[PDB]
DNA sequence: ATCGATGTATATATCTGACACGTGCCTGGAGACTAGGGAGTAATCCCCTTGGCGGTTAAAACGCGGGGGACAGCGCGTACGTGCGTTTAAGCGGTGCTAGAGCTGTCTACGACCAATTGAGCGGCCTCGGCACCGGGATTCTGAT
DNA sequence: ATCAGAATCCCGGTGCCGAGGCCGCTCAATTGGTCGTAGACAGCTCTAGCACCGCTTAAACGCACGTACGCGCTGTCCCCCGCGTTTTAACCGCCAAGGGGATTACTCCCTAGTCTCCAGGCACGTGTCAGATATATACATCGAT
């Protein structure tokens, strides 16, 4: 049974590397981040079957979390979102 | 062998995990190759913020232990968080201190 | 056994206790059964989707993932037992 | 030595924010539940988690719609919270 | 050519109204209303089959999102008319 | 020969299993899902036009308007209940007046 | 004669309740709308049923708003609304 | 390039929205808290239908665009399309 | 002002169970090759959005008088909060057992896919009748008497 | 109760424009065959949910009593309504232009599908330390004077 727990871990000790996390907020963090991909995910899909596509590329992602997110969240998440991106394609 | 696609983009999230759930989770036809990548770094920076928060919300109240009355203080406290989890139930987090002014003594 | 009269078993303190954590400092004598209505109506709002899930996944035991989506589709999410 | 009317309802107010525990006893809000579902199917079972959930979400509606109780008594200049306050908030947030 | 309910929603009408018209806005409005219907009742049967790892939207799953979305009477009466229509078109497509 | 008539329906079977198909819903469909949900979308139609009807009937009138299905909608209490945060265009009001601010 | 000074608003009341046209002006709506996409998008064009949709939506909205405002007044034993009514209103409804 | 086009909404109607919903007698100052109100309300639908816009790489706002906006914002539009 | 009661905060010590680390494994993710079709781009056309002119009339703005409704003050009585003794059942811990969740194996019915056919449904054109606008009499209803 | 006037309802006439019907066409549903696979069913395991008993004790409950607050009444004054007069700009129609949205055609590169492998992540196990509990205690706040 995979989950994102290791993850949040890592995140949370990279952060702040003194405090520890108990199991309830492990479990709230899983689902926080299992509600907003399923939220995102589905704004993509319904925004991609408007425009008569059939395809997610990193477009209709940027405008899901454009709409979802918040200003300030939907800005910053766009910004990394898209330096994510353009160092994924350096890379390669 | 060869690295990871989470070191590649530099993230810490699992990129080929978000990918495949993409595939299996009947959005589309197609999943492009940026989508999981740019997924999984808004889904880091969401949880990173949310730590921030509680990891705050926990040195204040002078605990080394992150619990989910931390994660209610830090969601309800912050009004961006509050308006994107306005409807969402926090098992055991309590409610924020807050007391009408018209039922305080005097 | 057949259950009858159990709604009563939210005792007056109980509604107390949710009272003042909400921030209510002075109560009226007719609020409880107001309270125990409301009770009853979303109980059985929630008791319904959830075994409609039950009876669908074909199973007779209410699992904690069936509560869990029966909130979720009225719009109560709930974080801290799943999905 | 009584206390004023106020400050002992305010103390209760204080402790019960600053806490986290369920309010309701628990093996009777199992007898409700088990009461309520058994008219949609007989002989049914319940995991205690479901359970938990359950009462979670109950105890979070019902401080939701106290608070707003509360709100809309305070609006009639009162501090007492009536029937028709309930009555009001429930048909403001667009419940039946 | 955009597809559209609208020819059928006028055989309806003459079904259970031999007499009254209805004019083009209305049209609009219950060829919205049929396809949220139907969108509503889709998704929530595709989420219905997610949860039990199955890959098949049969009339079972239609039948339970028609029990979830409607109120009770509403439900009743279209799972009624569902199993009635199922039954009839199963005697028939062999027979 | 159409399935529409097979199973006795004026809806079209065979467009609501194409929409299915390509809704991206689920990898396989079964036969009878098309069918189930045309019997629910005709019962459902076949509901809200009569209640218009017999509202244009009270209002002396032949045509279906917004106003008579806004009517109809408002005054069944499980279709307001199913159609709650929907908003019809040129729809109006329920004529409802509150009792405090009748006169003497 | 004069009526009194309920009397005219009630006539109102059931003639703007019987009938169902738009109660704004189109252009002040329709310039309204312009500036307030201009923020978002510059050099921006209008399908005339997007302003319409938008139009109807406004009305549906207010009309609910003030119902609202309607009702919470009369708990207060008033007839007249004030801002303070229409905040509780907003409150309640979750949307502030 | 545009000005003050709130005041656009006259007093009267707002009178006349009020007398739909019901309401008898109107303070004066309900009139501001009605323009933020619906300041707010329009702000929030143009900015997910210019949004919705934008991802099409459109010029202009179509009224499939701000019926899918509303029916995001959980208000669903119904005689305008889609 | 003030001190006593009193709950609440604060500081320390034992424990304990819950969280932080190690290990082995296995299955899900990464590299490589293939085809093919979906998406990007370029040209076209026409329709449908924007802009301007004019009038004219209905609606908005403004002034003013007044009346009725909001609001502040006061009295009262009763309903609710507080405290105390009693009783009741909630809670915890152990033990029982059996129903049923969960996993695995098998196989056959059933649904995806593909090509040919054709007839149902949609776009366009035309017309006539339901409804709307106008107008005028009848009825209702409101307010002053 | 009355009566006059303003508003509404109703009844009939005329018009007009949008709903209903008919016809051509085209492309989307149907049918028939093949093949892979998924889910229905049987069977085995073993977990955990239910039922019970016993002891304890903390919460609920019933009642007595006092007092603070809801509610009704009264007076006041202010500010919103309703109507007459002036102004202004919304709306309708008509014309002009152009630009961009939808369509089609061509191309190419990007992703599904399959295979092969291997390492990371996740149950199981473990140990140790932060916080819960308990206790003592200090401190600020409510209350009565």
């Amino acid at each position: 049974k995979e989950s994102y727990a290791s993850y949040i871990y890592k995140v949370l000790k990279q952060t702040h590397p003194d405090t520890g996390i108990s199991q309830k907020a492990m479990s709230i963090m899983n689902s926080f981040v299992n509600d907003i991909f399923e939220r995102i995910a589905s704004e993509a899909s319904k925004l991609a079957s408007y425009n008569k596509k059939s395809t997610i590329s990193a477009r209709e992602i940027q405008t899901a979390v454009r709409l979802i997110l918040p200003g300030e969240l939907s800005k910053h998440a766009v910004s990394e979102g898209t330096r994510a991106v353009t160092k994924y394609t350096s890379s390669t | 062998a060869s690295t990871s696609r989470s070191s590649k983009a530099g993230l810490t999230f699992p990129v080929g995990r978000v990918h495949r759930l993409l595939r299996r989770g009947n959005y589309a036809q197609r999943i492009g190759s940026g989508a999981p990548v740019y997924l999984t770094a808004v889904l880091e920076y969401l949880a990173a913020e949310i730590l921030e928060l509680a990891g705050n919300a926990a040195r204040d109240n002078k605990k080394s232990r992150i619990i989910p009355r931390h994660l209610q203080l830090a969601i309800r406290n912050d009004e961006e968080l509050n308006k994107l989890l306005g409807h969402v139930t926090i098992a055991q987090g309590g409610v924020l201190p807050n007391i009408q002014s018209e039922l305080l003594p005097k | 056994k057949i259950l009858r009269d159990n709604i009563q078993g939210i005792t007056k303190p109980a509604i107390r206790r949710l009272a003042r954590r909400g921030g209510v400092k002075r109560i009226s004598a007719l609020i409880y059964e107001e309270v125990r209505a409301v009770l009853k109506t979303f109980l059985e709002n929630v008791i319904r989707d959830a075994v409609t899930y039950t009876e669908h996944a074909k199973r007779k035991t209410v699992t904690s993932l069936d509560v869990v989506y029966a909130l979720k589709r009225q719009g109560r999410t709930l974080y801290g037992f799943g999905g | 030595h009584r206390y004023k009317p106020g400050t002992v309802a305010l103390r209760e107010i204080r402790r019960f924010q600053k806490s986290t525990e369920l309010l309701i006893r628990k093996l009777p809000f199992q007898r409700l539940v088990r009461e309520i579902a058994q008219d949609f199917k007989t002989d049914l079972r319940f995991q205690s988690s479901a359970i938990g959930a359950l009462q979670e979400s109950v105890e979070a509606y019902l401080v939701s719609l106290f608070e707003d109780t509360n709100l809309c008594a305070i609006h009639a200049k009162r501090v007492t919270i009536q029937k028709k306050d309930i009555l009001l908030a429930r048909r403001l947030r667009g419940e039946r």
